[PDB]
């Protein structure tokens, strides 16, 4: 970017840049991403395969788009983006199954076959005693955990009492 | 006369602060 | 014996305790009820009967001692809030 | 409790002691200091006379004990949902008349404020 004006435009610039964009997913900085992807031109960021790759799957992380995730291996635009997809990856099963337990309240054995992305129905095992997964009887995975709510039970009296006090702090610290 | 005119601002500082002090001890007794 | 949190009395657990019949449990609290030896109400389409309040009875050494603990995390409590509301409101306190 | 020319006399020699300058929530919140230091002092007096009970000092009353057994049940418990939700209720029916008079009370400043501005202008336009 900084010799740009004398330097010629590098054929394997984009796909570097793009590689780095990928790779600042697969670390889950997006924060980073994001200023790093200002950096290049709008029209190559809809434009530029090497560098809509990154941008799409960032967007269906987002917003939860998880098989596209996974699709994403599939149509890569060069043999390099190959090795962060697999750093991504990892995370995006247990990302998963992050929502599985929050969202599903309880799943099929086989069922999160296809969720979860496991090739092997062994693999599911040392996946789920790693997730601690309590499996039931008839193949399903019980996840019962909303009882911890946001535990309304309990009235913050403290905090409440801090805030009535700054109130009358203000109305009478003043003077 | 550069330390002279340093020292004197100093001071001044000093002095003010003090008068800011007193001005709102007065305020406080001033309302009793 | 039941813990203030846990005084909803089953009508199996009195029927049993007392060796009575589980349709007569409801009479024997309304003689409870009636003399005032404990209160509280009688809810028999769940078949419990929410105790409220009890007849004070003699106390041990080792029950005082108990109640005395019972004292002691009161105290800390209030001494806690007492602090907090002091350390809060410090400017504003007269 | 005073008679009004004793009150008066009190009031001449509490004088310079007494500070009424503090506002009156200053007031009701100091009283509630107060409320709690004086709570703590008679739970601690019950605590010490339970303590002298237990190592024998002081025989057991079979009174107090009474009275302690129905002030221990007495406790409200605050972790019901019934209590929580009325609590919570109450607090924001009284939270939403603390913002209307709050927001007069904003509304009344920029007013005043809008006064003393006016004022300063008129002053020094005819100086």
């Amino acid at each position: 970017f900084d010799y740009k004006e004398q330097l010629p435009e590098s054929a394997y610039m984009h796909q570097l840049l793009g590689l780095n964009l990928l790779f600042l997913l697969s670390q889950n900085r997006v924060a980073e991403f994001h200023t790093e992807l200002e950096r290049l031109p709008a029209k190559d960021i809809q434009t530029n395969v090497y560098i809509k790759h990154p941008v799409s799957l960032e967007q269906y992380l987002m917003e939860g788009s998880y098989n596209k995730v996974f699709l994403a291996k599939g149509n890569i635009p060069a043999e390099s983006y190959t090795f962060f997809i697999d750093i991504l990856l990892d995370t995006i099963r247990d990302e998963i199954a992050g929502c599985i337990e929050k969202a599903y309240e309880k799943i099929l054995f086989t069922e999160a076959t296809r969720i979860l992305f496991f090739n092997t129905p062994k693999k599911m095992t040392d996946y789920a005693k790693k997730r601690g997964w309590v499996l039931g009887p008839n193949n399903y995975y019980s996840f019962a955990s909303q009882q911890q709510k946001p535990e309304d039970t309990t009235i913050p009296s403290t905090e409440l009492a801090k805030q009535v006090i700054e109130y009358a702090r203000q109305l009478e610290m003043i003077v | 006369d550069l330390y002279s005119r340093y020292k004197k601002l100093q001071q001044e500082l000093e002095f003010l602060e003090v008068q800011e002090e007193y001005i709102k001890d007065e305020q406080k007794n001033l309302k009793k | 014996t039941r813990p203030a949190n846990h005084r909803q009395l089953t009508f199996e657990e009195i029927a049993k305790s007392a060796k009575i019949t589980v349709n007569e449990v409801e009479l024997l609290v309304m003689k409870a009820l009636s003399v005032g030896l404990v209160k509280g109400s009688i809810d028999e389409v769940d078949k419990r009967v929410h105790m409220t309040w009890v007849q004070p009875r003699v106390l041990d050494l080792q029950q005082i001692k108990g109640m005395k603990d019972r004292l002691e995390f009161w105290c800390t409590d209030v001494k806690s809030m007492e602090m907090l509301v002091e350390h809060q409101a410090h400017d504003i306190l007269t | 409790g005073a008679e009004e020319a004793e009150e008066v006399g009190v009031e001449h020699l509490l004088r310079d002691i007494k500070d009424t300058t503090v506002g009156t929530l200053s007031q009701r919140i100091t009283n509630q200091v107060h409320g709690l230091k004086g709570l703590n002092s008679k739970l601690l007096d019950i605590r010490s006379y339970l303590e002298k009970v237990a190592t024998g000092k002081l025989p057991i009353n079979h009174q107090i004990i009474y009275q302690l057994q129905d002030v221990f049940n007495l406790l409200p418990d605050v972790s019901l949902q019934e209590f929580v939700k009325a609590f919570y209720l109450k607090t924001n029916d009284q939270m939403v008349v603390v913002y209307l008079a709050s927001l007069i009370r904003s509304v009344v400043a920029l007013h005043n404020l809008i006064n003393n501005k006016i004022a300063n202008r008129d002053a020094e336009k005819k100086e």
